[PDB]
RNA sequence: UAAGGUGAUAUGAACCGUUAUAACCGGCGAUUUCCGAAUGGGGAAACCCAGUGUGUUUCGACACACUAUCAUUAACUGAAUCCAUAGGUUAAUGAGGCGAACCGGGGGAACUGAAACAUCUAAGUACCCCGAGGAAAAGAAAUCAACCGAGAUUCCCCCAGUAGCGGCGAGCGAACGGGGAGCAGCCCAGAGCCUGAAUCAGUGUGUGUGUUAGUGGAAGCGUCUGGAAAGGCGCGCGAUACAGGGUGACAGCCCCGUACACAAAAAUGCACAUGCUGUGAGCUCGAUGAGUAGGGCGGGACACGUGGUAUCCUGUCUGAAUAUGGGGGGACCAUCCUCCAAGGCUAAAUACUCCUGACUGACCGAUAGUGAACCAGUACCGUGAGGGAAAGGCGAAAAGAAC
RNA sequence: CGAAGGUGUGCUGUGAGGCAUGCUGGAGGUAUCAGAAGUGCGAAUGCUGACAUAAGUAACGAUAAAGCGGGUGAAAAGCCCGCUCGCCGGAAGACCAAGGGUUCCUGUCCAACGUUAAUCGGGGCAGGGUGAGUCGACCCCUAAGGCGAGGCCGAAAGGCG
C-alpha cells in the first residue's frame, strides 16, 4: 500500500466540486518516491517509500533517530 | 412479519389480484394495519386540583358518617387474630384503619 | 417426607368410596397411588394365546390420588393428617391430630 | 430435450460444496447465516 | 502385535441364515458379524489365538441397511461388518 | 466397590485380562440362545468402568 | 435426601432397594473417537497418505509423545568478501475461530421531497470492513465569560424551533446561561536527596454476606341434591401464612408452597484487616514536548450551502519567536481580560439483552401469539444464495368395547 | 334446580335492539354507573379453509393384437402354468462407466398407491442378499487450471505470483 515510513499519511477522500458545485467523490493519493537512503551509523544504505514531506523531516532531524522512531513503532526498515 | 418483500407473482399477467408482499396487512399470517406500541397512561392533575378533590372527598363521608373517629387503637403484641376479635367485638365489617 | 406411603392402612376422604377403608398396595410418584379393593372397576383382556393370557373379563382395583386420601388412625378412628418432627436424629412422622408420633 | 438440472457430484461438491464455501471470505458469511438460523441442511455435502 | 482388548472386543455375533449354514456345512466356514473397525489381519490373529482354530484367510465386506418408514417419521439402519472366515481344514466349532 | 476400592493395580491387570473375556462370554451367550436374563450385561459393563476409573488415579 | 426406582414415544422382560453405595440431587477431579481455526502434509468437510523419537516384539505388528504459520526474545551454522547483512535450523512465550445489541475508526450510495430537476434534502441514513471491550469514546484549559464572572469531558430538562444557514425556495438548526444525577485529580520531557517509606494489589488469612442442593412450617366435621362436594345449611379452628396451582364443580383449615427461621464437606464473588512477586510518596531545584503553530491552493466537519466568515482536522509548497514570549475573545486592527499544544492516564452519572431467577399485564387465545402451543428451520419447492407452510381438545380415571 | 355457544317460540320499541322459557348443550358470567377500544363486512378480478354447478358429460397417454382351455380365489379380460396368433430383432437383444440409493430375491396383505378390475407388483410389513494380491477408487507422475512460505502491489477486505 502507501506505506509512508516516515510520517504515516493515507489517501484521504473528499470531493470534486464543479462551477455548478455539482459534486463526485475522489481520493488524494501521497506524493512518494522510493529512496535508496544513506545512513552514517552503519555505513551503507536502506530502500524507503519516503514521502515528500518526510524528505525534509530526515535531513531536520537525522536518520538515526528515523531508525529510533521507527523500530520501536514496530514497521521495519 | 418475518418473510421477504419479493412479490409472490406478478403484477399482470394471471388472472388474480395485485399482490404484494408475504407480510400483507390484509393476508392470513399478515400484519395489523395500526398496531400501537408499548406506552405510558399517566395524566396530570394540578396541586390545586388534586387538593380541591381531597377537600370534595373530605365531606360526603362527614354527611353519610361512614367516617367515624377514634383515638387509641392498637395491640402490643405482633398477632392478627387479635386485631380480628378487635373488630368482631367493636361490631365493624369493612374498615380502613389510618394510623398517625 | 412422603406423607402417605406404600403399606399403611388409609381411608378414602371424598369422591364415590367417601369413607371407605382399605390397604394401599403399591405407589406411584405420578400421583396416584394402588389402594387395594376400593374402586373395583372393569377390564375386558384380549385373549391371545402366547404365555397363556385367555382373557376374559377383569375386574381390577383403580388408582386413587394421594390427595383424595388420609391415614387411618387406630387410635381416633377419623381424620389423621401426619405431621413431621425429628427424635434421635432422624426424620419421624407423628400425628399432628391426637399427637400421637407414628412408632 | 435438454433440461436444466444435469446432475454430477464431483461438480456439486467443487461448486457449493463445504470446501468450495472455505476459502471465500464472503462465503463464510454465508455459513454463518445458515449456522445462526439453525438449518439441518448446512450444505450439500454428503 | 495386538493386544487382547482389541482382540476381544473386535468380534461382535455369529450370524444365521440359510446362505450361512451352506457355508458351514460345504466350506467349513464361519459367518461372523463384526464390528465395522475389523482387519483381516486382525480378526484372524483373534480367532487363531483365543478360541484355538487354525484359520487363514478373511474376505471381509459391508451391509449396508435399509430405509424402514415408522409411520411419518422414517429411518435407517447401521453399517455392520460382516466376515465369510474360512477355517483351515480340520476344525468343527460347537 | 468397596473391594476393589483398596485394590492394587497388578490385581486389576489379571482383572480385567479375565473380564472382557467374561464379558465377551456374556455377549455370545446374549447372541446365542442361552442367556435369558438381561441385567448382567448392565453389571458388566458398569465393572469395566468402575476400574477405568481407577486406573488413571492408581 | 428418601422409600422409591431402572428417561419419553409405549408396554412387557431379567432385575436393584427398603434403614441408606436403588436413581433423579449440587460441587469436586478423571473419560470425550473422527470433522470443523484443524495445526504432520492432502481433501469433493465426518476420508486418505506418511516421518523422526521412546516401547515391547509369540521376527510377528501394534502403543504413545512430538512436528504448520507468522509476532517477539536467546543461541548456532553464519552468502556474493575477511570483519557486515539477508538468509535458514532450533528452543521459549504470545496470536488464529466463535455470537444478539450498544460503542467507535476507514468508506459510502437511491427512489424520495423540492409538486420538474441539477445546488440541497433524504443522511454520514442503509450496507461493507476493522478494533478494543462490559463498558467504549472522551476528559482536568492555548474552554467560556464580558472587565461582574464560572472553573474538565461525559450525561437529563429548558432557553427554542428563537438569533443563524438556506435555487433566503423545500428544509437544516445550535450556543451563551440556568436548573439536575455524579465530581478525583494526577504522573512523563532529571542531574543530587529520606532509603525500600502512600499507592495499586494481580495477593497470604479468615469474617460478614451470598451463590451453586435443602429443612421445618398452622388450622373441620355432620348433614340437603348430585355419579362426584369444592357447592347449600349449621356450629367451629389457624392466622408476621386470603400469592397461586392441584385433586370427580366454586375450598383458608385434603396436597405442595405461601409468613417466618435455620442449613454447605468442596468451590467462588463482591466490602474488610494484616509482611508479601514490583511500588517511591513527600520534599528543594529546574527545564516548559519543531519541519510545530501560521500562510497559499481543493475538499470535508462546525446549524455556516456559484459569503463580510471566526474556528479546528490534512494532500502539497515554503515554514520564526521561543515566557521579554505565544494563542483566543464570529472579518480586521488598537486597548484589556484569559490560558500555555506539538507526551500520555483516570472512577460515576450513559446504551443494549442471544443468555439466568422471580414478578406483573384494562396483551392474545390455534386465520389471533414469534414463522414454529404437536420432533419447525422440518416434509416440501430452487442446481445454488435463499424463500417456507397446513396442523391442538375423548375421559373424572382408559377401565380403549370380554363374548 | 343447568352458564356461555347453538337452536326454535311468543312478546316488546322509532332503530341499532332488548326479554324469558321448550330442545341440545356441561363450566362458566353479568346489573346501573362511569373508564381503554386491534368495535360492527357484500362488494376491493381482496386473503386462507371447505362445498357446488359445467357433468357422472370429453378423456383412461402410441392404431404392435389378441383367443381358448386349467390352477388359485368370496367373483377372474389383466395373476401362475400350458399352447395357437402377433411385434422389435442395429432394438424395445445381451452389458458397464454417469445418476439414483433397496427399487434386488423369499414369505405374507389389498385399506391408500396403479389412470379400470385386481389375489399381481417397482405398492405395505418382515426376513435374507453386495466375499478381490490380479477387476474399478486411493496410490508414484503430470495437462488445462486452483491454491500458493517468503515477495510485489492495493484503505481494510485483498489482487496476482
Ligand atoms: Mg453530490
Ligand atoms: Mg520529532
Ligand atoms: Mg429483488
Ligand atoms: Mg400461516
Ligand atoms: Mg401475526
Ligand atoms: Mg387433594
Ligand atoms: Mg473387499
Ligand atoms: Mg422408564
Ligand atoms: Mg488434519
Ligand atoms: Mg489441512
Ligand atoms: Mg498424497
Ligand atoms: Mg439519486
Ligand atoms: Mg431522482
Ligand atoms: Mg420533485
Ligand atoms: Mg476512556
Ligand atoms: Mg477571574
Ligand atoms: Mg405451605
Ligand atoms: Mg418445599
Ligand atoms: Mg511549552
Ligand atoms: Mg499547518
Ligand atoms: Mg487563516
Ligand atoms: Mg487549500
Ligand atoms: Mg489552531
Ligand atoms: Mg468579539
Ligand atoms: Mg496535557
Ligand atoms: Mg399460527
Ligand atoms: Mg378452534
Ligand atoms: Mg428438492
Ligand atoms: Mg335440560
Ligand atoms: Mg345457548
Ligand atoms: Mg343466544
Ligand atoms: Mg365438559
Ligand atoms: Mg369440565
Ligand atoms: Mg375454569
Ligand atoms: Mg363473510
Ligand atoms: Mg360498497
Ligand atoms: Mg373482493
Ligand atoms: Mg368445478
Ligand atoms: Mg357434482
Ligand atoms: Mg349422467
Ligand atoms: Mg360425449
Ligand atoms: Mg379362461
Ligand atoms: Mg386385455
Ligand atoms: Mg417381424
Ligand atoms: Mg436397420
Ligand atoms: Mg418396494
Ligand atoms: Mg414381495
Ligand atoms: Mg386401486
Ligand atoms: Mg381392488
Ligand atoms: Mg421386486
Ligand atoms: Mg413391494
Ligand atoms: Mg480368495
Ligand atoms: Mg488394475
Ligand atoms: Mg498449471
Ligand atoms: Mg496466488
Ligand atoms: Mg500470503
Amino acid at each position: 500500500s502507501r506505506v509512508c515510513q516516515v510520517t504515516g499519511k493515507r489517501p484521504v477522500t473528499g470531493n470534486n466540486r464543479s462551477h455548478a458545485l455539482n459534486a463526485t467523490k475522489r481520493r488524494f493519493l501521497p506524493n512518494l518516491h522510493s529512496h535508496r537512503f544513506w545512513v552514517e551509523s552503519e555505513k551503507r544504505f536502506v530502500t524507503l517509500r519516503v514521502s515528500a514531506k518526510g524528505m525534509r523531516v530526515i535531513d531536520k532531524k537525522g536518520i538515526d533517530t528515523v531508525l529510533a522512531e521507527l523500530r520501536a513503532r514496530g514497521e521495519k526498515y | 412479519v418475518t418473510g421477504s418483500g419479493k412479490k409472490p407473482w406478478r403484477q399482470k399477467g394471471t388472472g388474480r389480484a395485485r399482490s404484494g408482499s408475504i407480510k400483507s396487512p390484509i393476508w392470513r399470517s399478515g400484519g395489523v394495519t395500526f398496531a400501537a406500541r408499548p406506552q405510558d397512561h399517566s395524566q396530570k392533575v394540578n396541586k390545586k386540583m388534586y387538593r380541591g378533590a381531597l377537600k370534595s372527598i373530605l365531606s360526603e363521608l362527614v354527611r353519610q358518617d361512614r367516617l367515624i373517629v377514634v383515638e387509641k387503637f392498637s395491640v402490643e403484641a405482633p398477632k392478627t387474630k387479635l386485631l380480628a376479635q378487635k373488630l368482631k367485638d367493636m361490631a365493624l365489617e369493612d374498615v380502613l384503619i389510618i394510623t398517625g | 417426607a412422603a406423607k402417605i406411603r406404600r403399606d399403611d392402612e388409609v381411608i378414602v376422604l371424598t369422591g364415590k368410596d367417601k369413607g371407605k377403608r382399605g390397604k394401599v398396595k403399591n405407589v406411584l410418584s405420578s400421583g396416584k397411588v394402588i389402594v387395594e379393593g376400593i374402586n373395583l372397576v372393569k377390564k375386558h383382556q384380549k385373549p391371545v394365546p402366547a404365555l397363556n393370557q385367555p382373557g376374559g373379563i377383569v375386574e381390577k382395583e383403580a388408582a386413587i390420588q394421594v390427595s383424595n386420601v388420609a391415614i387411618f388412625n387406630a387410635a381416633t378412628g377419623k381424620a389423621d393428617r401426619v405431621g413431621f418432627r425429628f427424635e434421635d436424629g432422624k426424620k419421624v412422622r407423628f400425628f399432628k391430630s391426637n399427637s400421637e408420633t407414628i412408632k | 430435450m435438454k433440461r436444466t438440472f444435469q446432475p454430477s457430484v464431483l461438480k456439486r461438491n467443487r461448486s457449493h460444496g463445504f470446501r468450495a464455501r472455505m476459502a471465500t471470505k464472503n462465503g463464510r458469511q454465508v455459513l454463518a447465516r445458515r449456522r445462526a438460523k439453525g438449518r439441518a441442511r448446512l450444505t450439500v455435502s454428503k | 502385535m495386538i493386544r487382547e482388548e482389541r482382540l476381544l472386543k473386535v468380534l461382535r455375533a455369529p450370524h444365521v441364515s440359510e446362505k450361512a449354514s451352506t457355508a458351514m456345512e460345504k466350506s467349513n466356514t464361519i459367518v461372523l458379524k463384526v464390528a465395522k473397525d475389523a482387519t483381516k489381519a486382525e480378526i484372524k490373529a483373534a480367532v487363531q489365538k483365543l478360541f484355538e482354530v487354525e484359520v487363514e484367510v478373511v474376505n471381509t465386506l459391508v451391509v449396508k441397511g435399509k430405509v424402514k418408514r415408522h409411520g411419518q417419521r422414517i429411518g435407517r439402519r447401521s453399517d455392520w461388518k460382516k466376515a465369510y472366515v474360512t477355517l483351515k481344514e480340520g476344525q468343527n466349532l460347537d | 466397590a468397596k473391594e476393589l476400592r483398596e485394590k492394587s493395580v497388578e490385581e486389576l491387570n489379571t482383572e480385567l485380562l479375565n473380564l472382557l473375556r467374561e464379558q465377551f462370554n456374556l455377549r455370545m451367550q446374549a447372541a446365542s440362545g442361552q442367556l435369558q436374563q438381561s441385567h448382567l450385561l448392565k453389571q458388566v459393563r458398569r465393572d469395566v468402568a468402575r476400574v477405568k476409573t481407577l486406573l488413571n488415579e492408581k
